[PDB]
């Protein structure tokens, strides 16, 4: 399996854009692990996507968004 | 032959670690007198006259005149590289030129971090740059930012 | 032979995030909502749902063929704005998924490191009054830095 | 005339990135306020440009990159 880490460099560094980094979140996994069609999709074919975990740091080092 | 000529230096490719860059080369970089601008020469981009290997982290299709990459922790700092341009007289001209590899734009203090599990095993992305480039391409397109670079690479390991 | 069902949603478009003077663009999911008869989000008739004048002046526009939703707000926006996507089946049923738009402040402020500026020729009309055009504006000066089609831009102002 | 101001907001805020300025600044402009053809083909056929001033602000209060 290949674990893929990745940050999106336009999220604001403080305070704490939880608000936004949900509907990231959101927008590419469902309540659970399961990735959306739109981030398959464009994985797809060189990739198949398993599951997506979204964990705070930094402002928001406390946080978990996707589960 | 003709020798072609240097009006605009390449100058200057900014570059991040961990984020795609692509720059497509201007065709008033180069002006011949006998075969006008950069763009039917042949560009070839050199380190000594040393071609750039395939486990580069900077490409060059020779075909688009397009010039792309992905640099990672390793490569920060200044870089010069040298675009050479051949004539239809078999002459050659030089461009010396700039890549400075920053540190990611947020460095340790990002306020997420997000993490996806592929099939596969990390080596065959961690050998293969273009392997390595095209996932970073397509995970800004699941986000809607196609060819935008909004994606920062922080590791690739394996679970 | 069987009844039409209405379609449903299944995934919230939860929050669009823009910023004053900067392109944005969403492509509504095809996950959104989903219809017995006529399946996912692509195969269903979108319709956005909110003021104006004549002119096409709304910040936010909608394509429904590609299903695109852009725009470019400016300092009047900045705050939360609610919006209504309305999805319609074959046989006119409807739902409808509320969303927030959430215009932020220009980004950096004023502790841009530089400030472009550019004189074209005509008048600042064309631009002002016309959304397209404004946005226009903004996607070509990204291509202009090599930029494709990206929100690199940042509009601070447009004057004569 | 139209007088469009604006900033690339993937810059850096601190330190001064002033090299990245400069080559920003060269690839749109010349050494003097004239555009270059990559801006002038990129804006083209919907605007026209005529003149280019960039100067620094915030960290680059200070420094100027168009003209010179
Ligand atoms: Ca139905
Ligand atoms: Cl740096
Ligand atoms: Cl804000």
């Amino acid at each position: 399996s290949i674990v893929v880490e990745w940050t999106n460099n336009t999220l604001p560094l403080e305070p704490c854009p939880k608000e936004q980094i949900a509907g990231l979140s959101r927008r590419i996994a469902e309540d659970d692990g399961k990735p959306r069609p739109a981030f398959s999709n464009a994985l797809e074919p060189d990739f198949k996507a398993t599951s997506i975990t979204v964990t705070g740091s930094g402002s928001c080092r406390h946080l978990q968004f996707i589960p | 032959p003709n020798r072609p000529e240097l009006k605009n230096h390449i100058d200057r490719v900014d570059a991040w670690v961990g984020t795609y860059f692509e720059v497509k080369i201007p065709s008033d970089t180069f002006y011949d007198h006998e075969d006008t601008t950069t763009d039917k020469l042949k560009l070839t981009l050199k380190l000594e006259q040393q071609l750039v290997g395939e486990k580069s982290w900077v490409q060059f299709n020779s075909n688009s005149q397009l010039m792309y990459g992905l640099p990672d922790s390793s490569h920060v700092g200044k870089h010069e590289y040298f675009m050479h341009a051949t004539d239809k007289g078999g002459l050659s001209a030089v461009d010396a030129f700039e890549i400075h590899v920053h540190r990611r734009p947020q460095g340790d203090r990002a306020p997420a971090r997000f993490k996806a599990k592929f099939v596969g095993d990390p080596a065959l992305v961690l050998n293969d740059i273009h392997k390595k480039i095209a996932l970073v391409k397509k995970l800004a397109f699941a986000f809607g930012d196609r060819n935008c670079s909004t994606i920062t690479l922080q590791n690739i390991t394996r679970g």
